[PDB]
RNA sequence: CCGAGCCUGGUGAUAGCUGGUUGUCCAAGAUAGAAUCUUAGUUCAACUUUAAAUUUGCCCACAGAACCCAAAUCCCCUUGUAAAUUUAACUGUUAGUCCAAAGAGGAACAGCUCUUUGGACACUAGGAAAAAACCUUGUAGAGAGAGUAAAAAAUUUAACACCCAUAGUAGGCCUAAAAGCAGCCACCAAUUAAGAAAGCGUUCAAGCUCAACACAAAAAUCCCAAACAUAUA
RNA sequence: UCCUUAAAUAGGGAUGGCUCCACGAGGGUUCAGCUG
RNA sequence: ACCUCGGAGCAGAACCCAACCUCCGAGCAGUACAUGCUAAGACUUCACCAGUCAAAGCGAACCUUUGAUCCAAUAACUUGACCAACGGAACAAGUUACCCUAGGGAAAUCCUAUUCUAGAGUCCAUAUCAACAAUAGGGUUUACGACCUCGUUGGAUCAGGACAUCCCGAUGGUGCAGCCGCUAUUAAAGGUUCGUUUGUUCAACGAUUAAAGUCCUACGUGAUCUGAGUUCAGACCGGAGUAAUCCAGGUCGGUUUCUAUCUACUUUAAUUCCUCCCUGUACGAAAGGACAAGAGAAAUAAGG
């Protein structure tokens, strides 16, 4: 840009824009979602016995084999967001279930307990421990699940 | 080209905000201007120089009283960037012949008949 | 024809006559059958090479079934070679179709920087936003003194320095250059 | 060499502009 | 000291060219068109000076000034003002410089060549570093008073979601095969979550990501006031 | 294009057209020698 | 080519003006033969000269492009050529380097490096290179007949400086296993050859070198020297011209001179290269082939 006359430069400087200044900083001042809702609501009545695990340390093939051995029975494995599962606990009135589902959580919804054989399968892989569940509105810890299996 | 500037008439239409700011009532306007030259006519067009001479504002900072009438105001509009205009205020009215020699133009623009 | 059509280097039949650079553009300032475009933030001259590179860089990253691009500036006609005058605020290349602004932002910005004059990649939403915020600026500025007011009233005898075109440009347009920040 | 506008210069220009605005008001009646 | 000797005379040749042009003090005093064997000159005009006569002069509010198809200008009641015109006499300057603005010199942005409007310089002073042309400011003297005018450059920019993606089937056409990456055609479908894939790499596969779950710059003698972030506007 | 030097914008050779005997402080080139 | 005049661009709105410039046409043609005579008042090409319009009146009928004076001719009214360089010398061209005097003066269109990646790059962009464009930096040109043409320089001596590094130093990467090459960052302490042809400014060639850098310094530097060459004054050849003469267009020849007044200044830890050792070691499949460190030789530079 060619140099302006200095008087014109002064004019531009004086006529420069002045933004309004707030007195106090405003900063420093004070359908898949519903599909999941309805599906989980239906599942909570469909299932009779429920359990949860942490099926994340497994490979793709190992998870596929585990899914196959579970589908051998009538049990179905589920994964659902904790972000939406946390409201579900209070919606279904499961207060004791709040300190149970955090991070990765894999449900094992069923009506016929093959938990004996599932624990036997889990035994050959000395990890992925069973986490407490709640059958028919009755919370069962791991010891309760073992006793029920036996 | 550089030419005479025709100031749009809306420039000389005061607003109520202006009335509050400057303290002049549009009804009952002031009769006389006190005009002082505060800027040099050098580097200004010959017509501005001529208007300054006509108005008698050759000396800077020397108040000159003029009528607040449209013709004088047109000349003042021509040279408005070189002058300061303030209304002449007469708290005690225009001086009488007895005290014509005892007047004083206060810096506020008031011609007082006591000095 | 969902592509930028080739333009002639020179018109077949020269035309006699009908500064085209200074000041805001008056035509093609608004979107017509498009959704994105390149806006000229300053006047200048577009060469045949400039046009050819516009066409090349647009039709290269082009989806004919999802993008259609059109010119807004005619072919180089002004003799100097032939060029096209462009004023500030003039759209150069328009685009439309089933697409999103970020899908084209990258190469639109690249080609705008390629352009000889200041240019910007502008969607319809961005154009409306900048026009609205310019209006907001000129409505909420806290400066009692504006170029428009001072120039129109000849305050300080400033018209001795300014141009007659400055009274209409209100200080925003200075020569071919355009100053959007200038309120 | 380029020249730049100082805050003092801007203030001086603003003072002059204020005087001129008052001139406008007093010429408006 | 010969592209034409020397001396004297005509002769104080002529020179639109160069140089010079001597007391004091005051005052008025500025760029300008035409013609010209003319552009290194001159004459007329314009300006300028003196004297004189007389009465209006400048500024300008409306009104008014073209059809073809912008800024402004002209004109003058008022008004602010005091000059203007005419008469007599007359020199000198006048083919300038720069700045701001609008245009032309081919539908040539800058540079130049011109035209126009305005300013300044050739005239004082203050400031911008020094400073003809920018800003402030002029009428003249003395003062060991005062209020001000213009007048001080600004700036210091790049981290980043995390996590990994089973499978109807390498979806088919041709393509040696080209499967998601050679191309076109639909672009569905399983779990819960899902592109017949937006980008790397394979003749083709294989291997990798995205998405999905999940949680700016420079140079030549030697840088160039010193320095300073927070004491009342 | 050849010779000349390692290198060679240098040198020499493949009425007119010609013929250089001799001569030259003329203008180019060269061997050898000589040398601040 | 133009020089005067007129019309248009060319000036948007009184006039004036864009001269120079672009286009067009006129030195008139047609008509009438009151298309006469007179005369208020005006315009005007910024002077003058000149050029315009015109009421009223008289008299007949019932207009749309230039040129002065003098001088000639005509009884006169009037007329004429040249003045077109068109404010016009009545009548006079080329040339001077043999010269003399008086003076004056001295945007587009090219290249370089980054950026977008176009793309080359064995495939592969980003190892390397690189298009159009943009950015910067440097240089050239212009508004005018788009006709042709053409408008002080080295060397020697001594060097000062920049870094945009040619070599020597230190690093990153590599489409380099080591050797290397390529690329980039940093680095200006030091160094950066001798010859043949050419006046060469250069250029090519020869032989070397670690390298034979790009520049700025008024050729850096000519009151230190010297050489061209414009171009002196002589003479040929070639071209132009009737000739005089002209033409960097070729050649042979060809004297500028300075006693220094002032400033300034006149005595401010070395680099390379080669050889050897380490090293045939590291590395490498081999071939090939290192760093770092040390020793010795030379040479150069500086000081003696
Ligand atoms: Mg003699
Ligand atoms: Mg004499
Ligand atoms: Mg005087
Ligand atoms: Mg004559
Ligand atoms: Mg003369
Ligand atoms: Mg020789
Ligand atoms: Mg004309
Ligand atoms: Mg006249
Ligand atoms: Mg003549
Ligand atoms: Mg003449
Ligand atoms: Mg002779
Ligand atoms: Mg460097
Ligand atoms: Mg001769
Ligand atoms: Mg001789």
């Amino acid at each position: 840009r060619r140099v302006m006359h200095f008087q014109r430069q002064k004019l531009m400087a004086v006529t420069e824009y002045i933004p309004p200044k707030p007195a106090i900083h405003p900063s420093c001042l004070p359908g898949l979602i519903r599909l999941l809702r309805r599906e989980i609501a239906a599942v909570f009545q469909d299932n009779r016995m429920i359990a949860v695990c942490q099926n994340v340390a497994l490979s793709a093939e190992d998870k596929l084999l585990m899914r196959h051995q579970l589908r051998k029975h009538k049990i179905l494995m589920k994964v659902f967001p904790n972000q939406v599962l946390k409201p579900f606990l209070e919606d279904s009135k499961y207060q004791n279930l709040l300190p149970l589902f955090v991070g990765h959580n894999m449900l094992l919804v069923s009506e016929e307990p093959k938990v004996k054989e599932m624990v036997r399968i889990l035994r050959t892989v000395p990890f992925l421990p069973l986490l407490g569940g709640c059958i028919d509105d009755t919370i069962l810890s791991r010891q309760g699940f073992i006793n029920y299996s036996k | 080209k550089f030419t005479r500037s025709r100031i749009p008439e809306k420039v000389f239409q005061a607003s109520p905000e202006d009335h509050e700011k400057y303290g002049g009532d549009p009804q009952n306007p002031h009769k006389l201007h006190i005009v002082t030259r505060i800027k040099s006519t050098r580097r200004r067009p010959y017509w501005e120089k001529d208007i300054i001479k006509m108005l008698g504002l050759e000396k800077a900072h020397t108040p000159q009283v003029h009528k607040n009438i449209p013709s004088v105001n047109a000349k003042l509009k021509v040279v408005k960037h070189l002058i300061r205009i303030k209304p002449l205020k007469l708290p005690q009215g225009l001086p009488a012949e007895e005290n014509m020699s005892n007047t004083c133009l206060k810096s506020t623009g008031e011609l007082v008949v006591q000095w | 024809k969902p592509k930028l059509r080739f333009i002639e280097r020179a018109p077949l039949v020269p035309k006699v006559r009908r500064s085209d650079i200074r000041g805001p553009s008056t035509e093609a300032t608004e979107f017509t059958e498009g959704n994105f475009a390149i806006l000229a933030l300053g006047g200048g001259y577009l060469h045949w090479g400039h046009f050819e590179m516009m066409r090349l860089t647009i039709n290269r990253s082009m989806d004919p079934k999802n993008m259609f691009a059109i010119w807004r500036v005619p072919a180089p006609f002004k003799p100097i070679h032939y060029v096209t005058p462009v004023k500030a605020g003039r759209l150069v290349v328009e685009m439309g179709g089933r697409c999103e602004f970020e899908e084209v932002q990258g190469f639109l910005d690249q080609v705008a920087h390629k352009l000889p004059f200041a240019a910007k990649a502008v969607s319809r939403g961005t154009l409306e936003k900048m026009r609205k915020d310019q209006e907001e600026r000129e409505r909420n500025n806290q400066n009692p003194w504006t170029f428009e007011r001072i120039a129109t009233a000849n305050m300080l005898g400033i018209r001795k320095v300014l141009s007659p075109y400055d009274l209409t440009h209100k200080g925003k347009y200075w020569g071919k250059f355009y100053m959007p920040k200038r309120v | 060499r380029p020249r730049f506008v100082s805050l003092r210069a801007k203030q001086n220009m603003i003072r002059r502009l204020e005087i001129e605005a008052e001139n406008h008001y007093w010429l408006s009646m």
